[PDB]
């Protein structure tokens, strides 16, 4: 135990599903597979239920498991795993033949989990795994941790993970995540298109859509020289814009940032707390656009970065006219960062870290997966034992 | 005889209690003991990486 | 080949329900769910490339 | 161990604390009071009650579960607020798993029909399977390896002062401050007002500020003075003069800054203002006219242990409980704290050696009563606590 070209990371999300079948060794690809996330649900007079890939003689319906992240139908999730991971198996058994003996023969699966997942819904995955796909190793990881682990490792941090109906933020102290800390906003990338409609009332979705995903959008804190750019429709059709391209990322921008505060504020230890300020870590599609990162920033440091007001400190210069020491003040953030990302993964430089949360966990699963220590996921011996039930001696 | 069974009886009972309260203490110390040595071997993971 | 003979050749033994227990010291008088051990007696594939990017 | 997996609730009059046994930390810790915006409609939790208070809109209002004796008083809005943990937090039917929750030390008499109110909640209205109630001084006690112990907790409400004796609690010698963090806001309000312009119903904006600027005002500024405050005073002054007369500093000049948001204002207290609060906390005569020097926590845990020593030698107990005594709670957190309920309590009994406890770790005394009860789930058998089933209920229910 364990072959490289055997581990097996799936990361489930609301709209897509980024999956990995093996690490390449050299260095870290970015996931090549996108799955979208949903399965077809046939009924059966009778009561029963049947799972397909696709609508079967238009007799399925659609079901989408995960929705703002959340599972809220965990029985069409397990159903979409085990579509997943059989594709897989039948795809390698195939192209290779002697595939059971060799790199379908023992397969361990890192699982990327969510904040919002029950307890409940964790052991019923866990005996999923390994009852029905028969799977003998499990990792449930935590997104938030496979975030600091692929930030070269962060004791202490926060987690901005921006969604497209929703942002999680969650905090990062001592390698743990801050449950009760853990929030988050009904708003994300939407957010933005919304705010354009309203700015741009005689465009239409695919329209608005096509703006936020252009070179010419950006969150500003030479394109900001003209006042008028171009870009083009998704259907080729070429569209101006104003001043408009340089909008609709604020209202999310402030909600995310008011958040982040009362977060950050209910850290009981401030030395802990200011570690967490200096290694923000944003992460998310919406987070590709041009600018906005560093203008997220920018609005937390202008809400919360403790420093002498303005007005008072133009006072007591004019009072040294007649040098000037800093105001020391007793709270914290007096620094507020963004973590470092690692430079030396050429593939997910070129690519962005928007999706940087699965760089984590082929680090992750690496480390695990090829040193003996079994300290971190769940074996057959463990299920054996104590079923389900084994997933809480594992946890990080 | 009567003082002395109802002693031993009173007794059987300070016996009980002295086990209950050995054993609460044993689960409680072997809690706290857990609770460091997870919160180690997490540190020392996120360490390694 | 048949998704579920797949799932069987790799990877290559218990099975848990969640269910009512209740506890004895004979019966403690109360009920509560948890991951009791079994007794002994107790569809499709899609093609990746197509969600290859390209 | 146990195959088992308890829901573990903490509701202190100040913040509430919940999560299953089978972790090392909670789920959530929620307040324990809500808003009631108006049809009426109930507000829980800490992200969404301070958005909630910081839209200032009139008919909100925050009303509380747990009154100062640290018992629940408003059982209606108690299910709401299990329901919404249930729901929303821990995300599992009530019905399925163990439950523990605390109780803090009384002398007895409230306490049956609290039990009454309990299996209402818990059977008639939740439909929980079986349920344990842990006393909160013990457990905190238990989960520190001592079944003997003198446990000072200071918490919102005041300081809870509980000698436990070989896994057994005195109730005639239970204890109940009326001083504490609560009051510590209060203070900060008053004193501070006129710097920040200010100078139920206004619940809502008494909360927010609560629980926002002045939470932090708390953890940043104030420290507890380690000797006597007016005694210091004379003291550094009478040295001061030493070494100003001397050739020809005293520390409570030493100057402390706190930025106040709303205003975007700095707030300059010297170190003796920053000591001044906490001081009511031992000296509460200090503020009204009204109180004693008896109602400050010195003569308090004094008190205590003297009645204490009336069991049912005296200079045994003594020495027992103070080699066993136990500082806890939020508001003990404060620096300079554990010395000077150390000193206090060294200088009311000199001929005993004193050797305190406490939990060093910010996050773990906050909470320290939920760890209390966590610990108590994880209890590898279960005849170790009283678990009262359906049955009882039905039992008690009889004439």
């Amino acid at each position: 135990p364990f072959r490289q070209d055997s581990i097996l990371i799936i990361y489930p999300r609301s709209q897509t599903t980024l999956v990995q079948f093996g690490l390449n060794e050299e260095t870290f690809t970015v996931p090549e597979l996108e799955i979208p996330t949903q399965i077809y649900r046939t009924t059966r007079q009778d009561g029963s239920y049947t799972y397909h890939s696709t609508n079967k003689d238009n007799k399925a319906e659609l079901i989408k498991p995960i929705q703002n992240g959340e599972i809220i139908d965990i029985s069409a999730f397990t159903q979409f795993l085990r579509l997943i991971f059989v594709s897989i198996l039948s795809d390698r058994a195939n192209k290779n033949q002697d595939a059971f003996e060799a790199e379908l023969s023992n397969i361990p699966l890192l699982l990327i989990t969510h904040h919002s997942w029950s307890q409940s819904d964790l052991e019923i995955i866990t005996q999923y795994v390994f009852e029905s796909l028969e799977i003998n190793n499990l990792i449930q990881l935590p997104a938030s941790l496979a975030a600091t682990y692929s930030m070269i490792s962060l004791q202490n941090c926060c987690i901005i993970d921006v969604g497209t109906h929703h942002t999680d933020i969650i905090p990062i102290v001592d390698y743990a995540q801050l449950d009760h800390l853990v929030s988050s906003i009904p708003m994300g990338g939407q957010s933005i298109n919304d705010s354009l409609k309203k700015l741009l009332p005689q465009w239409d979705d695919d329209q608005i859509e096509s703006l936020k995903k252009s070179p010419i959008f950006e969150v500003l804190s030479k394109n900001s020289d003209l006042e008028f750019n171009t870009f083009w429709d998704e259907k080729g059709n070429e569209i101006k814009v104003g001043k408009q391209r340089f909008q609709g990322c604020n209202n999310l921008i402030k909600n995310i940032s008011n958040r982040v505060g009362l977060t950050l504020d209910n850290i009981d230890d401030i030395n802990k707390a200011k570690a967490v300020w200096e290694n923000i870590i944003i992460v998310g599609g919406t987070t590709s656009i041009s600018g906005f990162k560093e203008a997220l920033l920018g609005q937390l440091l202008k809400d919360h970065l403790i420093i002498e007001p303005e007005e008072e400190k133009s006072k007591r210069e004019e009072e040294a006219k007649s040098f000037v020491p800093t105001i020391e003040y007793v709270q914290c953030p007096t620094v507020i960062k963004l973590a470092k990302y690692p430079d030396y993964f050429p593939e997910w430089k070129k690519s962005g870290y928007s999706e940087i949360i699965f760089l984590g966990a082929q680090i992750v699963s690496k480390q695990i997966f090829t040193h003996p220590k079994d300290t971190f996921y769940i074996t057959r011996e463990k299920y054996n034992m104590k079923g389900p039930a084994a997933l809480w001696d594992v946890q990080f | 005889l009567y003082k002395n069974h109802e002693l031993l009886k009173l007794e059987r009972k300070k016996t009980e209690a002295v086990a209950r309260l050995k054993s609460m203490n044993k689960s409680a110390i072997n809690q706290y003991n857990r609770r460091q040595d997870k919160k180690n071997k997490r540190l020392k993971f996120g360490h390694r990486l | 080949m048949d998704p579920q003979t797949l799932i069987t050749k790799a990877n290559k033994k218990e099975s848990w329900r969640y269910d009512w227990y209740q506890p004895s010291k004979e019966k403690y008088p109360f009920r509560y769910k948890t991951w009791l051990r079994n007794q002994e007696d107790e569809e499709d594939i899609l093609d990746l490339k197509e969600f290859d990017r390209r | 161990t146990l195959n088992r997996k308890c829901v573990v609730i903490h509701n202190g009059s100040h913040r509430t604390v919940a999560g299953f046994s089978n972790v090392e930390l909670p789920q959530c810790i929620i307040p324990s009071s809500y808003i009631k915006r108006t049809e009426a409609e109930f507000i829980f939790g800490t992200y969404n009650m301070i958005d909630a208070a910081a839209e200032k809109r009139n008919g909100d209002e925050v009303y509380t579960l747990v009154d100062s004796q640290g018992l629940p008083y408003n059982w209606d809005a108690l299910e709401m607020q299990w329901r919404y943990l249930y729901d929303t937090q821990l995300k599992v039917s009530p019905e399925e798993l163990p439950l523990v929750i605390t109780m803090p030390a009384t002398n007895g008499k409230p306490d049956m029909a609290i039990l009454e109110r309990y299996y209402e909640l818990a059977f008639d209205k939740l439909n929980v399977p079986v349920f344990q109630i842990v006393i909160e001084p013990l457990a905190i006690a238990l989960s520190m390896g001592k079944s003997s112990a003198f446990v000072i907790d200071i918490g919102a409400s005041g300081c809870n002062v509980t000698p436990i004796i070989d896994g057994i609690v005195v109730k005639n010698a239970v204890v109940r401050s009326k001083f504490g963090g609560d009051f510590l806001d209060f203070q900060v309000h008053e004193r501070l007002a006129p710097l920040i312009k200010e100078e139920q119903k206004r619940s809502t904006d008494v909360w927010y500020e609560a629980s926002t600027w002045i939470q932090q005002f708390k953890s940043t500024m104030l420290q507890v003075s380690e000797k006597d405050l007016f005694e210091l005073e004379r003291y550094y002054k009478e040295q001061a003069d030493i070494y100003a007369k001397q050739q020809e500093n005293n520390p409570l000049v030493q100057k402390k800054n706190f930025l106040f948001k709303p205003l975007n204002k700095t707030l300059t207290l010297d170190l003796k203002e920053c000591y001044q609060f906490a001081e009511y906390l031992f000296k509460p005569q200090l503020i009204s006219d009204k109180f004693s020097p008896e109602d400050g926590l010195g003569p308090l845990m004094a008190k205590s242990v003297k009645k204490a020593g009336a069991s049912i030698s005296p200079e045994q107990v003594y020495s027992l409980l103070l080699t066993n005594v136990i500082i806890t709670g939020s508001t003990s957190l404060i620096e300079g704290m554990e010395q000077r309920i150390i000193k206090e309590l060294s200088i009311r009994f000199p001929q005993y050696k004193l050797t305190t406890f406490a939990n060093q770790v910010m996050m773990d005394r906050k909470i320290q009563g939920w760890l209390g009860a966590l610990t108590m789930a994880n209890l590898p058998s279960w005849s170790l606590g009283k678990w009262y089933s359906k049955e009882d209920y039905e039992t008690l229910k009889r004439d």
